[PDB]
């Protein structure tokens, strides 16, 4: 892995959703592999991407939101 | 209409004495040009 | 979802007065009943301190500066949580 | 960077900036043609005692002067649009850096692998070491690998700001709550300066950008010693 | 439906409104609401320009599609001619004025 | 009901050399002066507030 | 009550306001000496 | 465009006066404020 | 010369423009006091002189047209144009708000939950009272038309009857809308959904009140026999404004109440 | 008496005079502000201070010149003075409303002056974009006052737009078609329409900005799900039409001036000229986004806006070439006004040519927010809009006043101002190509030469606007009354003598229906 590659579904100057989508995706996958075990398999790809593209402050605040349960996205 | 007509009469300022006029034009345009300078001064003297 | 109906080719005041009491007003009555029947009082929504809601960047120019204008305590919580 | 008494663009450090210089030359050649044509016609009109104040037939000449400008506009539009798409082109970057505008400084974040992040502030003209540029030097340069396709992601943590670096032909506004993307690709090592290109308050003029481009090897050792 | 009760112009119109209302039914036009129809304009058949004084500005659209109206004062007296096309115009006293 | 527009037409068409906003009597006059007074005063009050707020 | 109200009366009212207006000013002056508002004194 | 001679001609001296005055009225106030800039910047 | 021979109206010098301009100053700066130095006295005075100005300015217009007869045909055709044009500038005013709404709802930011309506918002039901408000406004559209037709046919009683029915429906909507506001489980402060909702439906609300006082004015002018079966621009306008108002509600309903919720 | 005439007016001529007086005075304030700007940039370092006090100055400069000098003068001044006279109308359709339009201006100006006094003023840029304009980065009454000033100025302009369209459409002689009215009248009728459709969207935008900072709304706040870019769209939707609203009446005056001094009856290609302004007015509504090339929009849409913006050159071209064709066989008179008209034709061409360059999104990436764009609009505004104002002013002064100006002095004034503005704005093309950003109180050492030369030119301009004031004084001091005027057959405005009487066209104008 070098860095998050080009994503056809996010082909323009605005990557906001790119960061957003992968952050969701990861945490959604995480929750599932947890509540299923399935040998606690892990969705690292999504985390590699979201960490690269999402500025720290967003990830941080989102994590906090997820902590207090005020995170607006559906995971 | 008792509104006077003709040169020098269709304006809101007297043009009969050239020097009174000089004074008026001077205050008019003058006060307009000085305002920004005094505003900057005012802003520089605040705290 | 309609298409249209009874044509009465000549429209004068009698026609509009006819539509007023024979269509317009009766509808206002039906819908009134409908809305009077579907008058289900929703239980005040669960409070959860979402950050994109109950915004406050400057206290309102009235009251304690934390109460929106048509504030209904029953269904509107303060940022902190429901009124009482 | 810009030198004393400069007339045109700063020298192109990247290929699209080169591409732009050539397009500008093309476009400028035309504005010289038209602007001199008009001036000639004007002086021509005002230089004869001969008169013809009666009625003159329009429309006839009206086509020449409506079809011509139309052709010329295509001659500019075509090259322009090509370069336009060439910029928003499908490339695969080998690195992703983020920059976040702040009220009076930029902060960078290299986070592909490790969480490296620092603040870039302008060096007060008072504490400049001889030979350092008055309003352009920053304390922490943003180090990056030359000859590589980097993906920059610009955003802000407060008001609007604009991250720009003329030599590379880049400029992207920094809008809070938004991730704007841009492709950086220097074809030569060095120090490349830029400045905030968006009004953002009291120190809008004092929050510069300095790119320092070294080879990969030195880039990675820098990156580590940075944490 | 059925009934009545609202006033009419003929019975409730006043001031200048009424004046143009009546004047209009007699076929006359004292407040220049209509466009004056041209005569042959010859020295013998001049366009008659009514006026409430002794001079009135005449605007002459020489040729039908012209974008330029030629303007000039028509004085009391002998017929006068549009500077760009002859065309005679002769002042005449303005009758109805109330 | 009534219908006495005819009386008012006459009242307002009366050649008393009065401007329409006064052609109707004494109340027109008091209304005018009240309005004018409130406006000027208000304007004065506003200038005071601005002079006051200009300072720290 | 109703009898007092009239279309004709307005000139008297206008005249009264000035005399009344002048009278109103006197009270403020009269009250003020007794009142002694620091703000009034400041004025 | 033709015109009658000046009803009240403005001799050169008169012009020189009006020109000087016009200039001063613009230049003085600004000059003063600008002259004292530093005093303001230092309170 | 001396006596005019054109059908136009040379209006007498009025102090009202000055008075209304001063009013605008007072209300704007007054809002600035309310918003910042917590004071309404200035805002109160401005609202006052403003009503005073409108009352008088429009009183005179009535005087000049109905009592003095200055509204000749040419003068009227000009008033028609003016109204149309005004309504137009209004249509474009509301367009800023639908732009805002669509902008937000079509591309919901992640801070909202990346969806619409944002998570946490409980939209009202279009099929309940919003549906009622819709039918009320629409009915007043048919009744104001009946009024217009009676007027042209000189039917005094009926025009009055229809104008009355129309007016009450406008009031009924105002009350209904007022209660909706109070019962709404969201506020102006509830992010972009609340902003978008309360200011668009709110400005429209203000317009229904402005349109209702206009029809009221028309009502009384009729009680006083001001209108003739043929010259009643004051009503034509009131009517045009009233329709502009239903139409704006139709877009609000469909866009904000139905689609964007 | 004075009150009734000057405060309670219903006269198109007097209201128009009131405007010119307001515009000239506002023009002094704007000039002062432009000098502080160049004073600050005329030597490396800081004269005033931080970009706040500086940008407060830059902002007031823009608002004052755009909303208080150019618009009042061209539309309210020349608009009210000349329109009725050119179509033979007794006055305007709504004499009273017309007065409110004017009186809304002084208060509007007060609010703007007040804004820079309280707190630290508004250092937001004339675009007053959020988050900088918000209640956090710009807390206090300032921006709010800037917003209210804009509301009034907008109410004033759309009320007047309503008046001009109604008058122009409804009050011409019964036999006169629209294709028989003069270009200036067409010019303001079209400008009036742009105002009617753009101004309301602005008011929608800034009202949203006002609630965002006082009523806790989040139209442009990401936190609540808002978007700072949304404001950019709304503002610029008005923002572009606004600049055409600023040059159109100028186009008209130029058409009148060039034709008159060429001794011609009418301008070349009158219907082409009408078509041109109509096209310009229309395309001007579908190109706003060219002001947002570096904001992060889709490449495709970015491509649309550069193309759409470029086709405006065609109609503008037919106008430039038509004025040239007008000069053709003319018997030229080298009067002051003709000098202003020629300057405009060239300078405006250069400035608009320079705008075609910026039309390209690719190139605009490196040109946006630099002094290149400052050069573009000062060429079209300082030597475009302003040159038209001066030509129109010196050309019609006798009509408005009855007195004449000293032509030689008037010519000296052109010479000085022509040198001044070019020296001021020419260098700025370089500063921009070389990277000097906009809205900076100081710059890197390299930009010192051009900024110096630039600032020197602004002092020459100062000299010229001082001389002009004098030139007006002398005219009024000497009192040479107008006797004869040429070409009145084709120029109605002059038929009632200088100055026309309080009441003109009391008895209509006679126009035959061929
Ligand atoms: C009256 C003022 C005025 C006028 C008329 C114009 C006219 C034009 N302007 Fe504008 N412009 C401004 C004032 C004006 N502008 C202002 C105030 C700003 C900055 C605002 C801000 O952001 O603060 C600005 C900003 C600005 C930008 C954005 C810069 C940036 O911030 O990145 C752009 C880009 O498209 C632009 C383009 C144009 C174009 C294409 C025209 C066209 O109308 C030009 C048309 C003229 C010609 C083309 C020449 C004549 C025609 C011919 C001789 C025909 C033959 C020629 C060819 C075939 C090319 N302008
Ligand atoms: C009408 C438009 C107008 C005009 C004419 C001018 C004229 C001047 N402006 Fe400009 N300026 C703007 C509108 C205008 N400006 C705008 C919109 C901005 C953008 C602000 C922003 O970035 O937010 C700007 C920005 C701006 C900048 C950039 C600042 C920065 O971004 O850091 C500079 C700097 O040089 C500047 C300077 C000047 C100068 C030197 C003049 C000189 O040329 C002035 C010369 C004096 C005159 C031409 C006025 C004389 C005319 C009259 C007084 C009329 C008299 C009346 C009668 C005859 C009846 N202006
Ligand atoms: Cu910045
Ligand atoms: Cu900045
Ligand atoms: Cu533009
Ligand atoms: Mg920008
Ligand atoms: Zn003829």
């Amino acid at each position: 892995y070098q860095t998050a590659p080009f994503d056809s579904r996010f082909p323009n100057q605005n990557q906001t959703r790119n960061c957003w989508q992968n952050y969701l995706d990861f945490h959604r996958c995480e929750k599932a592999m947890t509540a299923k075990g399935g040998d606690v398999s892990v969705c690292e790809w999504y985390r590699r991407v979201y960490k690269s593209l999402c500025p720290i402050s967003w990830v941080s605040t989102w994590d906090d939101r997820r902590a207090e349960g005020t995170f607006p996205g559906k995971i | 209409s008792h509104y006077e007509e003709g040169p020098g009469k269709n304006i809101p300022f007297s043009v009969e004495n050239k020097w009174r006029l000089l004074a008026m034009m001077t205050l008019f345009f003058g006060s307009g040009f000085a305002a920004p300078f005094f505003i900057v001064r005012h802003q520089l003297l605040k705290k | 979802a309609s298409a249209a109906k009874g044509d009465h080719g000549g429209t004068g005041a009698r026609t509009w007065r006819f539509l007023t009491f024979g269509l317009a007003l009766p509808s206002v009555a039906l819908c009134t009943l409908n809305s009077w029947l579907h008058s289900g009082h929703r239980e005040r929504p669960a409070f959860i301190p979402y950050h994109h809601l109950r915004i406050r960047t400057k206290p309102f120019s009235w009251g304690d500066g934390n109460h929106t204008f048509f504030h209904n305590p029953r269904v509107n919580p303060l940022p902190t949580g429901y009124e009482k | 960077m810009a030198y004393p008494m400069q007339l045109g663009f700063q020298d192109a450090t990247s290929p699209i900036m080169e591409e732009l210089l050539h397009f500008h030359d093309h476009t400028l050649m035309i504005v010289f043609l038209i602007s001199s044509l008009v001036l000639y016609i004007i002086s021509l009109m005002l230089t004869t005692k001969l008169t013809h104040t009666s009625t003159m037939d329009a429309q006839e000449v009206e086509t020449i002067w409506t079809i011509l400008p139309a052709i010329i506009l295509i001659l500019i539009a075509l090259p322009s649009l090509r370069i336009l798409y060439m910029m928003d082109e499908i490339n695969n970057p080998s690195l992703t850096v983020k920059t976040m505008g702040h009220q009076w400084y930029w902060s960078y974040e290299y986070t592909d692998y490790e969480d490296l992040s620092f603040d870039s502030y302008m060096i007060p003209t008072s504490e400049l070491k001889p030979g350092e540029l008055r309003l352009l030097e920053v304390d922490n340069r943003v180090v990056l690998p030359m000859e590589m396709t980097i993906r920059m992601l610009v955003s802000s943590e407060d008001v609007l700001h604009s991250w720009a670096v003329p030599s590379l032909g880049l400029k992207t506004d920094a809008i809070p709550g938004r991730l704007n993307q841009t492709t950086l690709m220097s074809s030569r090592p060095g120090l490349y300066y830029g400045q905030c290109s968006e009004i953002c308050g009291s120190n809008h003029s004092f929050m510069p950008i300095v790119l320092e481009l070294v080879p990969l090897k030195y880039f990675e050792k820098w990156s580590a010693s940075m944490l | 439906a059925s009934g009545g009760g609202v006033p009419t112009d003929e019975e409730q119109a006043t001031g200048l409104e009424r004046e143009v209302m009546l004047a209009a039914r007699k076929g006359q036009d004292p407040y220049n609401i209509l466009a004056p129809k041209a005569t042959s304009g010859t020295k013998e058949d001049p366009n008659l320009v009514p006026s409430i004084t002794n001079k009135r500005i005449v605007g002459c659209i020489c040729e039908e599609d012209n974008s330029t109206v030629i303007w000039f004062w028509l004085h009391k007296g002998e017929a006068q001619r549009c500077p760009s096309c002859g065309t005679h115009y002769k002042l005449v006293p303005h009758q109805l004025a109330h | 009901f009534e219908n006495r527009v005819a009386e008012k037409q006459k009242l307002f068409q009366e050649d008393n050399g009065l401007p329409v906003h006064l052609k109707g009597g004494a109340t027109d006059n008091i209304l005018y002066r009240v309005t004018m007074t409130l406006c000027l005063g208000g304007t004065l009050y506003s200038l005071y507030c601005l002079g006051w707020a200009s300072f720290p | 009550l109703t009898r007092f109200l009239g279309p004709r009366y307005r000139q008297l009212a206008r005249n009264w306001v000035p005399t009344a207006s002048l009278w109103g000013a006197v009270g403020a002056v009269g009250l003020v000496w007794a009142t002694d508002w620091r703000l009034i004194l400041d004025w | 465009i033709t015109a009658k001679p000046a009803k009240t001609p403005t001799s050169p001296k008169e012009q020189a006066i009006g020109l000087s005055v016009t200039f001063l009225s613009f230049l003085l106030p600004a000059g003063w404020v600008l002259y004292h800039l530093d005093n303001y910047k230092k309170s | 010369m001396t006596h005019q021979t054109h059908a136009y109206h040379m209006v007498n010098p009025s102090p009202w423009p000055l008075t209304g301009a001063l009013s605008a100053l007072l209300m704007t700066s007054g809002l600035t006091m309310w918003f910042h130095f917590n004071s309404m006295t200035l805002l109160m005075i401005g609202l006052t002189t403003n009503m005073l100005t409108m009352y008088q300015w429009w009183r005179d217009v009535i005087r000049e047209s109905t009592f003095q007869g200055h509204h000749t045909p040419a003068v009227q055709k000009g008033l028609r144009y003016g109204m149309i044009l005004f309504i137009i500038s209004e249509v474009l005013f509301f367009t800023g708000f639908f732009w805002a709404f669509y902008h937000s709802s079509l591309a919901p930011t992640p801070e909202l939950g990346g969806c619409w309506p944002p998570t946490g918002i409980h939209p009202l039901n279009p099929l309940e009272v919003p549906l009622l408000n819709t039918s009320v406004l629409l009915a007043s559209g048919v009744s104001i038309t009946w009024a217009h037709h009676s007027l042209m046919e000189g039917d005094r009683k009926h025009m009055l009857q229809a104008l009355f029915i129309t007016i009450t429906l406008g009031v009924y909507f105002t009350l209904l809308q007022a209660s909706e506001y109070y019962e709404a489980p969201f506020t102006i402060s509830d992010g972009v959904y609340g902003s978008t909702f309360f200011v668009a439906t709110g400005f429209h609300g203000l317009h229904v009140i402005i349109g209702s006082t206009f029809l009221i004015v028309c009502f009384f002018r009729q009680l006083k026999f001001h209108f003739t079966s043929n010259h009643h621009f004051g009503f034509e306008a009131g009517a045009w404004y009233w329709h502009f108002v239903d139409v704006v509600w139709l877009f609000l309903y469909v866009s904000i109440y139905w689609w964007g919720s | 008496m004075f009150i009734n005439r000057w405060l309670f007016s219903t006269n198109h001529k007097d209201i128009g005079t009131l405007y010119l007086l307001f515009g000239a005075w506002a023009g002094m304030v704007g000039t002062a502000l432009s000098l502080l700007i160049r004073a600050e940039l005329g030597q490396p370092g800081t004269l005033l201070g931080d970009d706040q006090i500086y940008n407060v100055v830059v902002t007031a400069h823009a608002f004052v010149m755009i909303f208080f000098m150019v618009m009042p003068i061209m539309i309210g001044g020349f608009g009210n003075w000349l329109v009725p006279l050119m179509i033979g109308a007794p006055d305007m359709a709504f004499p009273r409303m017309n007065n409110m339009s004017f009186w809304l201006l002084p208060p509007s100006f007060l609010l703007l002056l007040a804004s820079s006094m309280v707190e630290a003023g508004a250092g937001t840029g004339w675009t007053v974009y959020p988050p900088l304009a918000g209640n956090l980065a710009h807390a206090g009454a300032s921006v709010d006052l800037t917003i209210f000033s804009l509301h009034l100025a907008g109410v004033s302009s759309i009320l007047g737009a309503i008046n001009f369209i109604t008058t122009i459409i409804n009050m011409k002689p019964p036999a006169m078609s629209q294709y028989q009215t003069p270009l200036f009248v067409w010019s303001v009728m079209i400008t009036a329409v742009l105002l009617l459709l753009s101004l309301p969207v602005l008011a929608a935008g800034i009202t949203m900005l006002l609630t965002d900072r006082n009523l806790n709304t989040t139209f442009f706040d990401p936190a609540g799900g808002g978007d700072p870019i949304l404001y950019q769209h709304l503002f610029w939707f008005f923002g572009h039409p606004e600049v055409y609203i600023l040059i159109l009446p100028g186009f008209g005056m130029i058409s009148h001036i060039v034709t008159y001094y060429s001794g011609k009856k009418e301008p070349f290609g009158y219907m082409g000229m009408v078509w041109a302004m109509m096209s310009i007015g229309f395309l001007g509504f579908i190109v706003w986004a060219h002001h947002m090339f570096t904001v992060g929009m889709d490449v495709d849409t970015r491509a649309y806006f550069t193309s759409a913006t470029m086709i405006i050159a065609i109609p503008t071209g037919v106008k430039v070439f038509s004025w040239l064709a007008t000069l053709h066989g003319g018997n030229i008179k080298w009067s002051p006004a003709m000098m202003w008209a020629l300057g405009f034709i060239f300078l405006f061409t250069v400035g608009g040519l320079t705008g075609i360059v910026l039309a390209n999104s690719s190139l605009d990436i490196v040109l946006h927010d630099t002094y290149y764009v400052v050069a573009h609009f000062h060429y079209v505004l300082s030597m475009g809009a302003v040159f038209a104002i001066m030509g129109g002013f010196v050309h019609w002064f006798p009509l408005f006043s009855g007195y004449t100006l000293n032509d030689t002095w008037a010519k000296i004034h052109f010479a000085i101002m022509f040198v001044g503005v070019n020296m001021t704005f020419f260098p700025q093309h370089f500063l921009g190509l070389s990277g000097m950003p906009r809205r900076y109180s100081d710059y890197p050492d390299a930009y010192t030469m051009w900024n110096t030369i630039s600032s020197m030119g602004s002092f020459i301009s100062l000299t010229a606007v001082m001389l002009m004031v004098f030139i007006i004084w002398e005219a009024f001091a000497s009192k040479r009354e107008v006797l004869t005027v040429d070409l009145t057959t084709t120029n109605l405005e002059w038929l009632n003598g200088c100055p026309p009487p309080y009441h003109t066209f009391e008895e209509p104008t006679y126009v035959n229906l061929k």
